[PDB]
């Protein structure tokens, strides 16, 4: 697992360990493993997916960002 | 053939190979070493006149 | 005889290289095809649709030489 | 004198030697068969420059101050910075024989290329009509022999280090286990690893060789072919090139050696 | 005749020739396609249009090479 | 004898290039199938599901030449 | 047969390294323009312009070609 | 007599293309696994699981190829 | 007689090569051409001015390899 | 005669084919190792190892052939 | 007769490899050359020496091709 | 003898095979190399450690064909 | 001199084939080269050392090509 | 072309003037440059010495 941070300008929205993440990339849909390599991309408005620790799979919705 | 035109004709190109080194060439290899003089210069008296 | 065994030579180097053509068109093609559905996979249908539609030109001339090749090989022989 | 073109252009390819076992100089028009008969004009001309290099470096390294320097020592201590500041960047292990052989290496090359530059016919137009003897070429470079010589010695050079700084112990696990590291491959690596030990001096002789003797070669036509006038236009622009290729040479040839005798010691 | 299976022969390669170049000239130029429609969907009819403006000249002179080889296969052989 | 050796060189001819455009062409596909891979491990099955699909029409041409290059070599001898 | 016909072969190895040479040449440039396009929705008249200009000064010297196989064969055959 | 020898020709012709054939698109192929295995380092083992797949096809042909040429060299 | 009939070969093979050498060539040169025109348009006539600077240098040899293959052509033959 | 050159002939065809084969596919493959080292060398060791891993199966073919060419070389002779 | 043919073909294949030898690499070159210009215009004119000084390295071996080639012509006939 | 007219030539192509093989191999390694140190310098000794440490691999084949075609062109020649 | 005649073949064969790989080797190391510089122009004489460094090894064997080539073509014939 | 003993001869005068210039030339250059340069570090770290 890896500790996840969803921040914004004004709070906070998620901190913890993960095992994966699935993301709308701005260039195509995209998805996190454990020692994924140093990467830098902006993503599109809508959900994406934690499974937190256990799998307990989530949502949020994002409005936008960069990852 | 002829021997002594070859001859000629080596000496007009090789005059005009060493024209456009001596003036395109030689000044860049020289004016390296003018910086390397300066240089050196510079980096000797930069320190005595730290000692003073 | 020589006019008889010759035109199995000349099926070859119609048959290869149409199928050397043929390959690495539809290779490539199927390729950015294939990452295309990999980043949107939503427009798995909708790239599938363009990449036959697509193909049916890479298809053309290979099968052109294909029919020249079988017509030699049989038809004349 | 009847040289035609196309024997004055088979006239160049002809070394004066001497046969070791006869005294004699070899002529031109019959070969003797042995593997004793010295190239004389690449040999002696060759350690013309041997000489003139340390003549020309000694006469200052006794003399330099650390002071300001002149400007004769400027390009010497130019180019001791120009090999110093290469070996420093791949060698780690301090062994002296590896900082002056590339600086002997470097010049002497430089050197031995920078003979072709001068006009093809006059060297050997001098040497036959005054001193009479029956052949003249003036490219030490140019002779397979020297190079192959040179890569021979490096390739010693390579196989001591081997054995010095890894042994016999290390040496043969390298040369049977590499690439695969299992016993099921090693008859084939066997082959493979000796295979590219001969490549490296082969290439790094025939690199040069060849380079140099296409050079040559092409100021051999121009200066019988054309008319006399005009053959200036393209022998100039080929020496225009050469000179960058005269240098790349020795350069490569400075740094690939660093760079194997590292890979063996290292 | 001895020297009809030459005709045979320079036909099946002009056409062979002919068949590798047009395939993979159409399948680099397709893929590109297939990219450019992956990333604007909505765009697709606008560029599939231009993909078949560009795309003749891709064919244009391979298709000499083709209907030289059946006119030599046919109308002279 | 005569009539039959140089067969021997048009299957070779045939099965040869058959070879490299299979090879090569299934190669790049499987490329750019990897390469999605990485991007989405969780839709390795939809793309390994997409893979075999136009991985058939690239090697539809070569498995031509291969059967009619055995032809020539077994049935035609 | 040698002073006839081998004419036909050298026109159809012409006529078939250009055939090679216009569908390459032309797909690469215009997979590159297709992929502009992609960035630029706007500029399309544009470049096409400018695809145009750069692929005369391509296809010109095969068209050398292009006319010379076809003077063998018809003139010089 | 020319039976010997041009039948190791016709061998060695398929035989070399289909070193070519397989020699590249495995490069290609290794090369997008390295880098894909560059990118997610943790899911080695299932891209070469997939990968060892995707390969299975590809010296398909080449080994026809090759089966034949032994048979022409050996058998003939 | 043989020779002169032969040597038309010489220029399908000497031009043909030069053909798809500059065909290629420019293609991929005049590829990234367009490539900096769709990043900077404002941009364009410059680059252009520099891209014929070099594409001069590509066909540079093909112009001597065309020029003999036109010397066989008639000259020789 | 024949029988004796045509065999190495035949050897020569086949090690230079294996050799272009065996180089270009490590080529390939080992720039794409150097690129992903290069964006992380703290890898390194475990990318060699699937490296060798890999480079292993290219060679496969070629190694055959080489030593094909042996067998040809010294025990048809 | 047969003599003076190889010649003039033997000038064919040397001359029209080094057209795409030199045409290939020199375009792929002038790509990148490109490209930066296109990425730092400001930045031309070093780059362009670069380029010059890369091109040379480049042509070297080429033009020997073509000087040797000539050879065979004009010093040989 | 006949010997002398074909050692030469078959040396000659199986020399020239692995010289394309070696070169091509061996651009393409370093180009990566290259880009990987303009992207991140300093690194340059880990790079130029593990490309000399690869690029060993690549000569193998070529170099022995190199060495056979000698073993061939004055040897058994 | 049939034998004569085959050996200005074989030193076309060697060194055209050394010409086309030499050229492009150096044309695709260049060509990262100068990418590399255009990002970082104020490394351009580092990268040049190392544009050097390694060049050294694409001539590795295409220069012995031309050294048993042109060895032939002047000593050997 | 045909190898000649001169392979053997030219080996030797290698080796010699390496053997040469190892001693004769290098460390004499070696020191004649590393004086000039740590007598420059010299300066300027004594300098700091003295300002802290």
């Amino acid at each position: 697992t890896y500790h996840l941070d969803v921040v914004s300008a004004e709070q906070q929205m998620f901190s913890g360990l993960v095992e994966k993440i699935q993301v709308t990339g701005s260039e195509g849909e995209l998805g996190i493993y454990p020692g994924h390599a140093p990467l830098l991309t902006a993503i599109k408005p809508g959900m994406i997916r934690i499974v937190k620790q256990h799998g307990h799979e989530e949502f949020i919705y994002l409005s936008g960002g960069i990852l | 053939m002829n021997l002594n035109a070859t001859i000629l004709g080596q000496a007009i190109a090789f005059v005009l190979f060493v024209l456009f080194c001596m003036k395109y060439v030689w000044p860049p290899l020289m004016a390296a070493i003018e910086k390397r003089q300066k240089e050196i210069a510079d980096g000797l008296a930069s320190a005595e006149r730290a000692h003073k | 005889n020589l006019n008889m065994d010759l035109l199995y030579m000349a099926a070859a180097v119609m048959m290869g290289l149409a199928a050397i053509g043929a390959a690495i068109g539809i290779g490539i093609l199927g390729g950015k095809f294939l990452e295309g559905a990999a980043r949107q996979p939503d427009l798995i249908p909708l790239l599938r649709t363009q990449f036959f539609i697509v193909m049916g030109l890479v298809d053309a001339i290979p099968m052109i030489a294909v029919g020249l090749g079988l017509y030699v090989m049989f038809a004349v022989a | 004198e009847n040289m035609t073109p196309q024997d004055y252009i088979g006239h160049h390819l002809n070394n004066l030697q001497l046969d070791l076992r006869t005294f004699s100089l070899v002529d031109p028009q019959n070969p003797p068969a042995t593997f004793w008969t010295i190239n004389i004009d690449s040999m002696f001309f060759s350690v013309v420059l041997g000489l003139l290099f340390l003549v020309l470096f000694r006469s200052v390294a006794k003399k330099a101050t650390s002071g300001v320097p002149g400007k004769f020592q400027t390009a010497i201590e130019l180019v001791i910075g120009f090999v110093n500041g290469s070996v420093k960047d791949m060698y780690h292990g301090k062994s002296k024989l590896i900082a002056p052989l590339a600086l002997t290496i470097f010049v002497w090359v430089f050197l031995m290329n920078l003979m072709d530059l001068l006009p093809i016919d006059l060297l050997p137009y001098i040497a036959e009509h005054v001193l009479g003897l029956p052949a003249l070429r003036v490219v030490p470079s140019a002779d397979v022999n020297v190079t192959l010589s040179m890569a021979l010695g490096v390739f010693i050079l390579i196989l001591f280090y081997s054995i010095k700084m890894k042994g016999i112990g290390g040496f043969t696990k390298e040369l049977t286990l590499q690439p695969f590291n299992h016993w099921a491959f090693i008859p084939v690596n066997l082959i493979l690893e000796g295979v590219s030990l001969l490549s490296k001096p082969v290439s790094l002789g025939l690199r040069l060789f060849g380079n140099m003797y296409a050079g040559e070669l092409i100021f051999i036509l121009i200066a019988g072919l054309l008319p006399w006038w005009s053959q200036w236009i393209l022998n100039v622009p080929w020496a225009i090139f050469h000179i960058l290729i005269i240098t790349l040479q020795a350069f490569i040839f400075m740094v690939l050696t660093i760079v194997y005798l590292s890979m063996a010691s290292e």
